[PDB]
């Protein structure tokens, strides 16, 4: 079954390099051409470069000075390098795999979950949880002071779906994120089941859970 | 450098009826080898983005029969006839017969569907919360509907300014709804010195505000 | 004469509200609609707001539900006022003052200098300055460490202009700004002439007068 | 809401040459009352953007008859009779017949003059900084063309990386060349633990890659 997913460090402080890897499965670099896609924060998608099946590339106009992108077909890995980051340079990187055609694409059939790069001179910092206590029940976790984006929110392991709202998170003038993730629960289950959170700040290597109670 | 420019940037559009997005291309995408590469790409709320159509007119597998793209040469359309809340997202074009190939800028799809209230819900800081020096009071409003909402906060009755920051969630993919998030932030301090928060409420499908409040 | 003339904050931290006034000289505002333009670094010119003759206003669509425009006739004065910053906001904002037709403009015909806005969270510094000791002789100073945008730089109080180069800044690891002057002079003006460069960085109200000697 | 769709997004042209700059907008631009209120501005480096043209085809004041506007309805052409080195910079259309009004996205001129090799000097780090416990070296390259170059710093012979940033200026308005500095920067530490600093630099007006250095 096809798969991509890419890899990168979450923060690079500006003047200094990026790199991300693309991991792929189900199908062979031999034989696909993947393409490299960015979306800078509320902006559109923005074609970066392609590395052919082949090996050549090309890149984006406005990039190509500071982008080199390679391969491995073996390790079925794609390899994209930017030098000098700017700000302008904060996104979602993304790759995408190529569909149909021989020499040009007909399209771009299976993508990454994307990869969030934040071009920033502070430092790393995970997040402070804590709970927001409660027929129907509202229950959730405050997730509060971390850097940079993202953050992502489960709750009871991921069992618990249905109703749950992760907000956007909001940047804060100590120039922290913040956001709460809320769920919708039956208020008599708020004496039979435990409600926890589930957080993962990947750039800090931060986990936390919280017991959210009454 | 080809330039693809797609309108409306946002298309707000009723349930069941026909959305239409241009692009619209600075030069013709016919390749020389007689094929014009336009896709249209969906990327919905928290995704990736997903084919839609390729080749200007042909359906990727899985995509409904209400989707369609048109058009030739410099000029096309992607119609959906009886919009769903699916169908939900940001719409690209994407033009592959030239190098570089280019995105145009998006087209936002907002769903319009009937007027929802509003639950509101309020939320004291917790202990944790305020033994670290810092007191986040959360007022919650969910699965409304129209985006536009009036959230005040009351401190002891005193209405407060410049001390709070609002957070809405995208359009949701089921029903057609938002929720928001108002939340007040004050110092240990000063949030035990009052005794009433009070988050007050104002939207189209309340009658009258809706006031959510708790005693310290 | 026409003269309109932008002035700010310099930097807002984000969440954060900006003020900005336009003080316009050389027409009445009761006569003359204004615009706001901004101008993201790098980037196109988008156009912000209009405050008309008679005082009623319009918005850009993307920030109307953040912003508005007032005037003061009397004191010749245009007000740009934006609440819940974000790192977006950063741009040189500018004032225009219509001119042509009655109720639409022909045009733009007068326009500020524009002020440099800064969304960050990070407090202002002043710059270091260093000489850049020297038929043809380069000398210059370096400007560095400093934040935010935008320092200016002039050569004996402005009477040298003729080989004079400051370079954009760049953007450190460090999150501090750093660029050069250099100009270029005849050798045997070296032991006649002193060359002094003078640096103004307003947002830290730094003022720096710098002799450049062999 | 309208589109105005501005090609190229760069142009680089000869010294006296024609250059033809195209704005079309998403729907026609003539006003009800029968004006069509489109307009160029151009944004020389470090200037404000200054008005050429007002209503499709007529000349701001000042405005050399050099430059022309035409066009309708959805489609202007801004022209340029014999391109001078003063006319480098951004051009954008501007469209006020429908609220809100919107800018193009831009062209940026540059300018295409006979090859000039820069001239090279090295300076190393002041005395001043040094006692700070900072130590930048600085190459200039000043007055080339065309703008590719390469630099190259050297410590020792050692080749250096990571450690150094470029600065390009606007291309110069009145010679329509590019000047270029490098900043080598080590801790005081570093810089004192090495002898020879060289800026080599490659550019096609030079016969060989040039080296500048110097001996703490
Ligand atoms: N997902 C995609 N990535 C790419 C990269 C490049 C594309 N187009 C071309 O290279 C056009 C070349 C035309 C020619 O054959 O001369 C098309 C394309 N689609
Ligand atoms: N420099 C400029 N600022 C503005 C602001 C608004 C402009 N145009 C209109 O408002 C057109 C409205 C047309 C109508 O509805 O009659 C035009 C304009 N030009």
């Amino acid at each position: 079954d096809v798969q991509l997913l890419e890899s990168g460090p979450g923060l690079v402080a500006p003047s200094q390099s990026l790199s991300i890897t693309c991991t792929v499965s189900g199908f062979s670099l031999t034989n696909y051409g993947v393409d490299w896609v960015r979306q800078p924060p509320g902006k559109g998608l923005e074609w970066v470069g392609v590395i052919w099946s082949g090996g050549s590339t090309n890149y984006n106009s406005a990039l190509m000075s500071r982008l080199s992108i390679s391969k491995d077909n073996s390790k079925s890995q794609v390899f994209l390098k930017m030098n000098s980051l700017q700000t302008d340079d904060t996104a979602v990187y993304y790759c995408a795999k190529h569909w149909g055609g021989y020499y040009i694409p007909y399209g771009m059939d299976h993508w990454g979950q994307g990869t969030t790069v934040t071009v920033s001179s502070a430092s790393t910092k995970g997040p402070s949880v804590f709970p927001l206590a409660p027929g129907t029940a509202a229950l959730g976790c405050l997730v509060k002071d971390y850097f940079p984006e993202p953050v992502t929110v489960s709750w009871n392991s991921g069992a618990l779906t249905s109703g749950v709202h992760t907000f956007p998170a909001v940047l804060q003038s100590s120039g922290l994120y913040s956001l709460s993730s809320v769920v919708t629960v039956p208020s008599s289950s708020l004496g039979t089941q435990t409600y926890i959170c589930n957080v993962n700040h990947k750039p800090s290597n931060t986990k936390v859970d919280k017991k959210v109670e009454p | 450098e080809l330039v693809m420019t797609q309108t409306p940037l946002s298309l707000p559009v009723s349930l069941g009826d026909q959305a239409s997005i241009s692009c619209r291309s600075s030069q013709s995408i016919v390749h020389s080898n007689g094929n014009t590469y336009l896709q249209w790409y969906l990327q919905k709320p928290g995704q990736s983005p997903k084919l839609l159509i390729y080749k200007v007119s042909n359906r990727f597998s899985g995509v409904p029969d209400r989707f369609s793209g048109s058009g030739s040469g410099t000029d096309f359309t992607l119609k959906i006839n009886r919009v769903e809340a699916e169908d939900l997202g940001v719409y690209y074009c994407f033009q592959g017969s030239h190098l570089p190939p280019t995105f145009g800028g998006g087209t936002k799809l907002e769903i319009k569907r009937t007027v929802a209230a509003p639950s509101v819900f309020i939320f004291p800081p917790s202990d944790e919360q305020l033994k670290s020096g810092t007191a986040s009071v959360v007022c919650l409003l969910n699965n409304f509907y129209p985006r536009e909402a009036k959230v005040q906060w009351k401190v002891d009755n005193a209405l407060q300014s410049g001390n709070s920051q609002e957070s809405v969630t995208e359009q949701d993919s089921k029903d057609s709804t938002y929720s928001l998030s108002s939340t007040l932030t004050l110092s240990k301090a000063d949030y035990e010195k009052h005794k009433v928060y009070a988050c007050e409420v104002t939207h189209q499908g309340l009658s009258s505000p809706v006031t959510k409040s708790f005693n310290r």
